[PDB]
């Protein structure tokens, strides 16, 4: 096993061993740890750098906390890690809208502190395809290829080419009907020079990096996939992802250097 | 021009050890986009890849029962599809479908054509002198017989995992079509009634409700490592 | 009238003036010019630049000369200047095959001086669409949207957007179909923001530079036009092209900053 | 769904200084691509565009003839067009076609509904209430009788400068079809005996053999500036 990634309280402060932020090598968490020990008003307001983390050491919480927001704000975080109670808080990479927020309650003496948290919002276009045709949409994409436009039992191709030392971008695509495979948890292979097949994979195995954060979104019959990649991939990877409405078809290829 | 059409040409009767070519017409599509394949229907109605050749042409895989005696080729400029079989067996005698697949598609075979038939000519029937070095579909039941309005399943197992299976429709005669593409995704026009699931060695296709219309033979097919395979087919029934 | 570009005997050395290589502006030819005075066995052959310029000082050409080529090869220049028997050869930017060469015969005392000229051959793309299906070209485009894959009665756009401090490209189109307007000679405006027509202008008048190199060629059905641009332009300016074959459109959009 | 399809409801009779609400039903293709008009037919046959609306619906048009009292606005999500019409004339009496145009396909009107009749109510016939500060197109003949097998040319000329024109064919019974776009391209399934031709303000089609099936009225039309213009029509004959 070359296991090499972030470690997050996961299972190969230490306590077969847990990693707070056969050759295994520990990387040390590319990103801030915002630690509270337990602000105006027993409650406290903090904006999360996407990536950044949030651990709380609280020993009483009566509910699920940080699964629930304290206004009319769902702030979603891939990565709650319930441990020791010491949970852990990590900011994700997408969020539908800067109107977003998560609360916690913990019990600390004989008061309710409540933790407040919410984005340093920043507009991300997607680098992929949108099928759809609907103008209206929270998403915007680097690309477009209305699937309504092909002909039937026509197949065509929608390119999608990364190229930068580092990343720190989102991969998607928005289609009006079924996608192939079940995109971006698995994708589809690239093709081969050869005559040989072409496999569904899981994404993980194909990029070859840890907590790969995958997001999702619905508008109507229009289904939005995506995921986010930071930093250096040890070698050039590409995959595909079909996108298929009744005869219509097209496919997005993505190819990703480094 | 027109809607995707692909006519078979060729075939009749040879002696053993006799050669002859066939041909297939396209039309209605950029053939130079699709991979093109030669697979043939047993009288056993079993299904079995004989020849594929890439976009280009440049590539080309034969399985091992076929591998030295037939020759696939492609004009791309022509909008034909070749194959050159010699030293012909009685094993291969069998109806010749021209059929595509495009990358883009999950190499699903979306269009084939009717058939040309080849009888090169004691007796046999079963197996198909495959099921050698290769994954495997076995499927389950070899008929069904069902009750109108009844919930059916049928299963297809494979003899090590496959990443996907597509499945396929066929009514006697005419050849078979897209019914169930990659595991769960089903093909244009296909009633919700009809669902596709599985994963690793078992996959299975299920109709909740059965009609008159679904009465056919429904064949499971792979393509994770080559050659690529179908199951013998489940024959639907409702008597 | 403010004529500001490149000037090789054209009319408004000098004898309404001609210009050898209301304000009017000369600016000083922007390429090296390549002077003949009438090499081994009565012939010289030359290898010129794109753009390069040649100019050949003979008052005895009994036939159309650098016409023709002296081999299996047919050297195209578009500007071939007659004046005072002083002939001018303006190099290409774009040619079909670096297998190409063109004659010219002086004759000089009592002997026939022939020159064959051949093309310093780098290999181009053209920033612009192929709509066409065929595999088997001599040109290589940078997008592609084979048109047979769109649906009947659609409309979808291929674009193309150049962004350099000093321009050197070729931008063209493959099209299986009609092409409209004539491009690229003229070409259609581009989209209104608002309600308003888009009418069709002449190329020239639209980037405002001169000697815009125009090029063609047909391989079976397939229509592929072509144009050269080399410098910086006044404005950012944008143009469109349409490709249509039996139901199919396509249309290419470009634009060009600066 | 299925193919393009305009479908227009409302229109009726109404009392002169009235108010009407029209409608347009669009299925088949993504609306909010295209540009839409609504486009009237007089009883004198002449074409007249009463209104347009941009993709997004953001930006508008409307000739002064109609400016201040009708009203273009579309829901894209709903595929509709709408045309909310006050202080009708008798000028107003006419049937109102709901048709599109592209950006890409240089502003062609290539498809148009059935048309919706309005009738508001002494009496007129000719011009139309327009013909004021815009270019104008003089079509003639107005009546072309020629015999079979025979070269035919009808003019389009302009007021002033065209950059383009396009012809449109129309049968009785049914709504203009598109025929010649941008001056020369013929349109999809067009006779090779069709040929237009042209430049500045003198415009032309030509049939280099007419035949029963050519016999309908061609009108030409130009955007070069607005408003949008038609010529009065080529009715041909071949008696
Ligand atoms: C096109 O989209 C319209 C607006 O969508 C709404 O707003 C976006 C930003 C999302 O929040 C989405 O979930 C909402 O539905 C719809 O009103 C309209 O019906 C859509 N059109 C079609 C044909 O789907
Ligand atoms: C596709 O193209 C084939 C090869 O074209 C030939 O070579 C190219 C590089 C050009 O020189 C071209 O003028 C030549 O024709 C053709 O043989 C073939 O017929 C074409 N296919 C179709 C359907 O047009």
């Amino acid at each position: 096993c070359t296991i090499h990634s972030y470690f997050i309280y996961d299972k190969i402060e230490y306590e077969t061993i847990t990693i707070s932020p056969v050759h295994v090598r520990v990387l040390k968490y590319p990103h801030n740890i915002l630690f509270t020990n337990l602000f105006v008003s027993n409650v406290l307001e903090v904006e999360l750098n996407d990536g950044e983390l949030f651990v709380l050491a609280c020993e009483l919480i009566n509910k699920k906390c940080f699964q629930e927001g304290k206004e009319k704000a769902l702030y979603k975080s891939n990565k709650i890690i319930y441990h020791k109670n010491l949970t852990i808080f990590k900011a994700p990479f997408y969020v539908t809208s800067k109107d977003v927020n998560t609360e916690c309650t913990c019990k600390f003496k004989n008061n309710n502190y409540k933790i407040v948290l919410k984005p340093k919002y920043e507009k991300k276009v997607i680098h992929g395809c949108n099928f759809s045709s609907n103008v209206s949409s929270k998403h915007t994409f680097t690309d477009s290829l209305d699937i309504s436009l092909v002909d039937d039992s026509a197949h065509i191709s929608c390119n999608v080419h990364l190229s930068e030392p580092k990343y720190n971008h989102l991969v998607g695509l928005n289609c009006p009907g079924d996608i192939i495979p079940d995109c971006f948890f698995q994708v589809y292979q690239p093709e081969s020079e050869e005559l040989e097949p072409s496999n569904i994979v899981y994404l993980d195995s194909q990029i070859n990096i840890g907590d790969i954060e995958y997001y999702e979104d619905a508008e109507g019959d229009d289904k939005i996939k995506l995921f986010g990649i930071v930093g250096s991939i040890p070698k050039t990877t590409s995959f595909t992802c079909i996108c298929k409405k009744d005869k219509k078809s097209a496919y997005m290829t993505v190819t990703i250097d480094s | 021009t027109g809607d995707v059409k692909l006519v078979e040409s060729g075939g009749g009767l040879v002696k053993l050890g006799g050669s002859l070519k066939l041909s297939c017409a396209a039309s209605g599509f950029t053939f130079s986009s699709y991979y093109m394949s030669w697979v043939r229907q047993t009288p056993e109605k079993r299904l079995e890849l004989v020849a594929a050749i890439n976009n280009n042409g440049g590539s080309t895989y034969y399985p091992d029962t076929v591998k030295g005696r037939f020759t696939i080729s492609r004009d791309n400029a022509k909008n034909t599809l070749n194959l050159q079989m010699n030293s012909l067996k009685s094993e291969d005698t069998a109806l010749y479908y021209c059929t595509r697949q495009h990358y883009g598609n999950l190499y699903f075979f979306d269009y084939w054509g009717q058939g040309t038939t080849l009888t090169v000519s004691s007796s046999s029937g079963g197996g198909g002198s495959g099921g050698g070095g290769q994954i495997v579909l076995s499927q389950s039941p070899a008929i069904l017989s069902a009750s109108p309005g009844e919930k059916v399943t049928m299963t297809c197992r494979a003899s090590s995992s496959v990443t996907y299976i597509h499945w396929y429709q066929q009514k006697p005669g005419s050849s078979p079509k897209p019914w169930i593409q990659a595991t769960s995704s089903l093909a244009s026009g296909v009633p919700a009634r009809f669902s596709g699931s599985g994963s690793g060695t078992s996959y299975s296709l299920s109709i909740s409700r059965v009609e008159a219309e679904d009465a056919a033979t429904y064949y499971c097919q792979q393509w994770s490592s080559n050659p690529l395979t179908f199951g013998a087919g489940t024959k639907l029934e409702l008597k």
